[PDB]
């Protein structure tokens, strides 16, 4: 597209898209992570059955 | 405790007396046991830490406190200072886990 401001336009919104999807990604993973961590606080944080 | 110190060194029928020194961590606890155990003018006096114990091994440790309490009975005025008994023992709160036969030990000792 360098060459035709249409085609130019056309890549940069694409490339906005892709970006906000990249964002979404991203926020997904961060707050799964997150969870993954109160769970894993969770179970341990207690008195444990009966030993190995 | 100098009252203490003096009915254990007067009295005849009351041959074993147990204290015990608790409060948060940082009061300074390990400072009066040693003033007090100083001041009394005991002939034998003695002193188990966890800092002595490094690096050994279980029989080892079980075999030293055996001994240190073999040796007291002696010198009919004695004195025994164990300092931070938690910490003796292999506390850790997560399991919990720590070393029972050790605690067994202190408790019949
Ligand atoms: N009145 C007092 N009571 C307690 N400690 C005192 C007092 N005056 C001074 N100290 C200071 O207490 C310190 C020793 O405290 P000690 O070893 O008993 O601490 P602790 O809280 O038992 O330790 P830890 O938490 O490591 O087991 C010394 O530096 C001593 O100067």
């Amino acid at each position: 597209g360098i060459h035709d401001t249409n085609k130019q336009a056309q890549a940069e919104n694409s490339r906005q898209r892709f970006l906000k999807l990249i964002q979404d990604y991203r926020i997904v993973d961060s707050n799964y992570k997150e969870e993954n961590k109160e769970q894993a606080k969770r179970q341990y944080m207690i008195i444990q059955p009966e030993a190995t | 405790g100098a009252r203490y110190v003096r009915q254990v060194r007067e009295s005849d029928k009351s041959r074993l007396v147990s204290l015990l020194i608790h409060g948060p961590a940082g009061s300074g606890k390990t400072a009066l046991a040693a003033e007090i155990a100083l001041k009394s003018g005991f002939p034998f006096i003695r002193l188990i830490s966890p800092n002595e114990l490094s690096g050994m091994s279980e029989s080892a440790k079980i075999a030293y406190i055996d001994n240190t309490f073999r040796d007291a009975y002696k010198s009919p005025l004695n004195i025994l200072v164990i300092d931070s008994l938690e910490t003796l023992v292999d506390w850790v709160p997560i399991g919990p886990r720590f070393s029972n036969n050790i605690l067994q030990m202190l408790k019949v000792a």
